[PDB]
RNA sequence: UAUCUGGUUGAUCCUGCCAGUAGUCAUAUGCUUGUCUCAAAGAUUAAGCCAUGCAUGUCUAAGUAUAAGCAAUUUAUACAGUGAAACUGCGAAUGGCUCAUUAAAUCAGUUAUCGUUUAUUUGAUAGUUCCUUUACUACAUGGUAUAACUGUGGUAAUUCUAGA
RNA sequence: AUUCAUAAUAACUUUUCGAAUCGCAUGGCCUUGUGCUGGCGAUGGUUCAUUCAAAUUUCUGCCCUAUCAACUUUCGAUGGUAGGAUAGUGGCCUACCAUGGUUUCAACGGGUAACGGGGAAUAAGGGUUCGAUUCCGGAGAGGGAGCCUGAGAAACGGCUACCACAUCCAAGGAAGGCAGCAGGCGCGCAAAUUACCCAAUCCUAAUUCAGGGAGGUAGUGACAAUAAAUAACGAUACAGGGCCC
RNA sequence: GUCUCCGUAGUGUAGCGGUUAUCACGUUCGCCUAACACGCGAAAGGUCCUCGGUUCGAAACCGGGCGGAAACACCA
């Protein structure tokens, strides 16, 4: 056998995100029943019932407490067809950085849409999430997808096709300005909480024929979830490039030293292997790998693998480090670097000196556009004008930006998955680009 | 190679192991060593036996090229050979084949899981299948 | 826990080493039997200390003294037989009056400069390193040999060496390819 | 330490034995026998390092379980025997019987002895006691136990033990004119005769052994051994019969043999 | 290789100390680093705490087998060839690591056991044990299980164990 | 030097040992029979001696302190008698009796960045300092106590209990002591691979065969030591040292 | 990693969305000697941590980033 894939979640606030993937990981093999039926009476006393599905998830004090996704958490399950694990993504705009962090490493994306009346018109909104969510995910290279209209049984009537229709146009008008084909995806109605057309086809719903999609690869035709996340593609591994691995967490593991964790975007890390992260500059041997407490010989790109440090230290290690073998080219700090980003709406106008928090990858930082080479066109980087004087909205340009503070990055042609970013400011989607040149350190 | 000249030295007879041994001294004019399988051709009709019936071993050659001591053994039978002669150096001509026993480390813990059981196991091999099949 | 193996140092630093007199000495005897180190001086009078003190201790006894006589003839026929003392000189005081020159004549690198093969101490130096001389049969590339008399005359170049007849060489080889090929 | 130990580092073994420094670091402990692991040579370093035979600890495993030597009559099958002084061993093959006699040196010897001088051993008594049964009996410095012995026979005297049937055949006295033996101690290996000895009744009785080139030195009793009367050695003495030449006369002897 | 020097004073001779000098199986660190041989290496503060994987098990010609294990006996009708597991007999108190405790204590040289134990070895060493000892009793020879194994199983787990 | 070894008397034992074990080759006598004799061995066994040991013990010897001068004996201290216990001598313990024993010739008490020694550095001699660390003799398995088995343990890679730690829990319960080989955290100025092999040196078992992180090999390694590259040799342009014209 | 308290010349550190300044120390400058010294006579010294908005107009209104000052977390 079964092949290996990765995805991430994404919605609104309230969508039932770890509702659904916390109920689906328990259907697929993920934990026994007294693991959930604990967490159903812990939960009960603290005054959540509902959240009990989130809960496996949403793990620490102040998220269970809130009844809130803060930070991304991860956990497998094995489908019919290969094997995968989730991210949470938070769904807020408080948050919105964590999201970034966690769809940026992820291959496909479930994005879960809410069906009740009133939540949906909320979620896709100025101010909701549904747009943003859906937006960033193309932006940082998640190119297949899937929809999930989520909570069929809280609409009035329950289980309205009418409902469910409408949400599928809505979100096909809306998808289409992004970039993704509604064609290609897949748009399945379900109930996380309750545990319907997840598994097993649904008896709430006989109305729902099934959905389809119309790729070059090959067509499909499911009637759940389950089948859905079967049906998605394998993605292309650059297993032959050097290793970019932009770290994800450093553990002290008892008994076994330090522990890098991370996802191998390019290249195949292994036990007996030195590392350099790139910003802090730390050079050091890695002791094992393991994934999802499970031991790995070969850590393949797009895995969620996780070395061990030794010889050094966990603080000379770091989340955002990119252990290029100390033997081939490793990762170096940019100094400045050419990156063009077109822009979503910046409310205020985009000159220079602006840093705003470049979440290039894993990791996001302030940088200052130093000026503006050219005011480019939309598209194929046809130049328009020499040296332009202001930007604005719905225009791209080529930008010459320096770091408020060090920061890792690389080339798009290198590193496709590296190459990624976004722009925030003003708590919103300013910008949107892609770096083509960098000046080492 | 040329004008080996394959000098012995310091030759005993022991009726006691079946072999006569002797620090063998070997010339190797312009060339650099003499493989060990020429050694033991050359040391056949000398000692007038076969080839599959002598041993040698070490060859240091001496510095600055030109000379190698080793030290050498003759057999008198085959089987004289196969009951004396160490399994290594049997393997290393053409005489025995190595087979491997896996490793140290498989075979300790194969060992310690052994101990963890007592008894064949057959019947608690069916009796955990019987008990962990649902 | 196998039993741990012998090491010893063999030179002995100089009390004062900030001295012109001394300095200047070593300097011109370095240069005179082409020697790089002055610590091969610090050794070569390490073990004129050595040879000293164990003399010394043997002439504050007795004559006709069993330890005097055996550790006195044996030092005695080992200084002869290396070539520091001569023959008409043994008798156990002029051991005393030993100087580091007479022991780094003996030197094989000086040696080889007495016969007449290298036309220089320096070029002696790389003729030791490189393998063009050898002793007896034997090819030597250490500097300091310390021939015994004996050796002396088994002093010669080796078979394996271009000087000495032959295979040609690396250089000459490809000087003289390079030439047969454009003139070929 | 919480009982018996099994194992001898090459470091504190004999150094009788000749045994080198960096092979290994152990040594052949000896197991227990007639003879202390102090006063006594295993099989295996006998026929490795003296004898040269072997070569590794196996060969001598093979040779010793192929039932070839022949110790003191008995065959013996472990490495680690305790042979010592007055052990002779018999080898079926190659016609040799070699006897452990010390040497001038301070070691062990690899003198030959005729098939004749190996058919018996000369022993010195240790004890005497009325065991018992009321039966007499004797104790060689072996530790074999002879039942029945000479009335005449006491402490401190030499028996001819005929080693195939174990019976005692002769006994020589110890008085002044005698030639002996010393086993153990910085004077070993030396032969020669008694003039005369203080009794000296609180231990270590000492005795004046004289050498036929008028050399005289002192050992306890605990270390002789008699082998005869003057001029007549009931044993095949060692090449050089424990002159005792001197670090002067040794290198002379050597000069005028090169 | 039994060696000194600089510094109190305007200047001198002393006492006197500081500093310089050389070495260290005395370490730590810095800069640099091409080769051959040999080779120390979690002692100093923490004898502080440990994930995980190993570190002692074992048979011959010769203790016990019908593996309902493996080849072939054809010299073998009871096996008698090889031989897992188990019972049994030994070993596991050796080795390895550390220097916490301990200042007539340990330990070193040196005595005694005529004041004791001693597996394993080595050399020797039980004509006398049927007790109204003539029927009281097999002595070309006695009795009793039990493990492995077959099957029933229990606990979430253990080198966990029961009943037949 | 013995009430020593040993022998014999009169008894004591609920009674120790005095072969119901095993492998090969199977041979001789004839009163011609599963009749009677018969070898080379292994295992075990009571006692003695010996050996590998173990445990006590004679004499001498250990750092700094008197801003430690008296210590020990309540409830063991010194010695004697007798008895228990020990494998043995013995206040080792018990019952009684006597009041002794050590000390300025440095007792006793305190500190020790104190296991001791063989040894290491340093020097003419004298000596000073260090010595955990490859060898020998000791102590410990986190701090103590107790015990089975076995000749031998007061054993911890054997158990039992307590305290301080700490692991797995479907909350009843169960499993552990890396100052063993690697490796992890912490500590600090300060110290290596979670590798390979029983090929050597040995040890153990029933035993030639098997096992051994004992050990050896490789890797990290500028702890310390040995030797030793990085340059030499001709001809030309100058500048010389004796000397020839 | 999440959450909270502060950030202001050179040291001090005030002070207050239509506007950043003060105070001592200091920092220099004319002062004398020979260099001084005290004695003195005068003036050089802040993107209000960074970015982005709110903004007529912000450092202070708000939020993001960093720095420091405090916490709780962090079994491939």
């Amino acid at each position: 056998e079964k092949t290996h894939i990765n995805i991430v979640v994404i919605g609104h606030v309230d969508s039932g995100k770890s509702t659904t993937t916390g109920h689906l990981i328990y259907k697929c093999g993920g934990i026994d029943k007294r693991t959930i039926e604990k967490f159903e009476k812990e939960a009960a006393e603290m005054g959540k019932g509902s959240f009990k599905y989130a809960w496996v998830l949403d793990k620490l004090k102040a998220e269970r407490e809130r009844g809130i996704t803060i930070d991304i958490s991860l956990w497998k399950f094995e489908t019919s067809k290969y094997y995968v694990t989730i991210i949470d993504a938070p769904g807020h705009r408080d948050f919105i950085k964590n999201m970034i962090t966690g769809t940026s490493q992820a291959d496909c994306a479930v994005l879960i849409v809410a069906a009740g009346v009133g939540e949906f018109e909320a979620g896709i909104s100025k101010n909701g999430q549904t747009r943003e969510h859906a937006l960033l995910a193309y932006t940082l290279g998640v190119k297949q997808l899937i929809v999930g209209v989520n909570k069929m049984d809280s609409t009035e009537p329950p289980y309205s096709q009418k409902r469910y229709e409408e949400i599928v146009k809505e979100v096909s008008t809306y998808i289409k300005k992004i970039g993704y084909n509604p064609d290609t995806v897949a748009f399945v109605p379900i109930s996380g909480w309750n545990g319907d057309n997840m598994l097993e086809p649904s008896a709430n719903m006989p109305w729902f024929k099934g959905w389809k999609v119309t790729r070059k690869d090959g067509n499909a035709s499911g009637t759940t979830l389950l089948e859905a996340l079967d049906c998605i593609l394998p993605p292309t591994r650059p297993t032959d490039k050097p290793l970019r691995l932009p770290l994800q967490d450093v553990y002290k593991i008892g008994g076994i030293g330090t522990v890098p964790v991370g996802r191998v975007e390019t290249g195949v890390l292994k036990p007996g292997m030195v590392v350099t992260f790139a910003p802090v500059n730390v050079t050091t041997e890695v002791k094992s790998v393991e994934m999802h407490h499970e031991a790995l010989s070969e850590a393949l790109p797009g895995d969620n693998v996780g070395f061990n440090v030794k010889n050094v230290s966990v603080k000379d290690v770091r989340r955002g480090n990119v252990a290029g073998d100390s033997k081939n080219d490793p990762p170096m700090e940019a100094a400045g670097f050419t990156a063009q980003v077109i822009i979503l709406n910046h409310p205020g106008q985009i000159s220079a000196g602006y840093a705003p928090v470049l979440d290039c990858h894993t990791a996001h930082i302030a940088c200052k556009f130093a000026e503006l080479k050219e005011k480019i066109d939309r598209r194929s980087g046809k130049k328009l004008e020499d040296g332009p004087k202001f930007l604005k909205s719905g225009d791209a340009a080529i930008v010459d930006m320096v770091p408020g503070k060090p920061m890792c990055v690389e080339s798009f042609s290198d590193y496709p998955p590296l190459g990624r970013f976004a722009v925030r400011d003003m708590r919103q989607t300013v910008a949107v680009g892609v770096i083509k040149a960098v000046d080492k350190k | 190679s040329d004008a080996v000249t394959i000098r012995t030295r310091k030759v005993i007879s022991n009726p006691l192991l079946a072999r006569k041994q002797f620090v063998v001294d070997v010339l190797h004019p312009n060339r650099a060593n003499v493989s060990k399988d020429e050694l033991r051709e050359k040391l056949a009709e000398v000692y007038k036996a076969e080839k599959d019936a002598v041993s040698v071993f070490g060859f240091r050659t001496q510095f600055g090229g030109g000379k190698s001591v080793g030290f050498g053994l003759v057999y008198n039978s085959v089987a004289e050979a196969k009951k004396f002669e160490p399994t290594y150096r049997l393997v290393r001509y053409g005489l025995a084949e190595k087979v491997e026993k896996a490793s140290r480390q498989q075979r300790k813990q194969k060992k310690n899981r052994d101990k963890k059981i007592f008894g064949t196991g057959k019947r608690l091999a069916k009796k955990v299948a019987r008990r962990n099949a649902d | 826990p196998r039993a741990p193996r012998t090491y010893s140092k063999t030179y002995s630093t100089p009390k004062r080493p900030y001295e012109s007199s001394r300095l200047d000495a070593e300097l011109k005897l370095a240069g005179e039997f082409g020697l790089k180190n002055k610590k091969e001086i610090y050794r070569i009078s390490f073990q004129l200390s050595k040879i000293r003190r164990a003399a010394r201790d043997l002439l504050t006894r007795d004559e006709k003294d069993p330890k005097r006589l055996f550790e006195g003839n044996a030092l005695i026929r080992r200084l002869v037989r290396v070539g520091v003392l001569s023959e008409d000189k043994k008798k156990l005081d002029y051991v005393l009056a030993l100087k580091v020159e007479d022991f780094l004549e003996r030197r094989l690198q000086t040696q080889v400069y007495k016969l007449g093969l290298a036309k220089s101490v320096h070029h002696a130096r790389v003729l030791i390193t490189q393998r063009h001389i050898a002793v007896g049969k034997q090819i030597v590339n250490i500097p300091s040999f310390m021939v015994r008399l004996d050796s002396e005359k088994h002093i010669d170049f080796a078979p394996t060496s271009p000087f000495g007849g032959a295979r040609p060489g690396r250089v000459a080889r490809r000087n003289a390819a390079r030439k047969a090929e454009a003139s070929g | 330490a919480r009982g018996p130990k099994k194992h001898l580092k090459r470091l504190a073994a004999p150094h009788h034995w000749l045994l080198d420094k960096l092979s290994g670091c152990y040594a052949p402990r000896p197991s227990a026998g007639p003879h202390k692991l102090r006063e006594s040579l295993p099989l295996i370093v006998f026929l490795r390092n003296r004898l040269k035979y072997a070569l590794n600890g196996r060969e001598v495993k093979a040779i010793l379980m192929q039932r070839h030597v022949k110790v003191d009559g008995k065959v013996r099958t472990d490495t680690t025997y305790p042979a010592g002084f007055m052990d002779v061993i018999t080898l079926d093959a190659t016609n040799e019987n070699f006897r452990l006699v010390y040497d001038v040196k301070g070691r062990f010897a690899v003198h030959r002895i005729t098939d004749e001088e190996a058919s018996y051993k000369l022993g010195k008594v240790k004890k005497v006691q009325l065991g018992k049964k009321g039966v007499p009996y004797v104790v060689t410095h072996d530790g074999r136990t002879i039942r029945y012995p000479d009335p005449n026979i006491k402490v401190n005297d030499t028996v001819k033990i005929d080693l195939a049937s174990g019976k005692i055949t002769d006994f020589i006295k110890f008085d002044a004119g005698k030639l002996v033996y010393v086993t153990g101690g910085r004077n070993l290996g030396r032969i020669g005769t008694i003039v005369h000895k203080e009794r000296h009744d609180g231990g270590f009785d000492l005795v004046h052994i004289k050498d036929s080139l008028d050399n005289t030195f002192v050992t306890r009793l605990n270390n002789v051994f008699v082998i005869g009367e003057q001029g007549k050695p009931y044993i095949s003495l060692p090449k050089g019969k424990g002159i005792k030449l001197s670090i002067a006369e040794e290198r002379d002897r050597r000069r005028a043999q090169q």
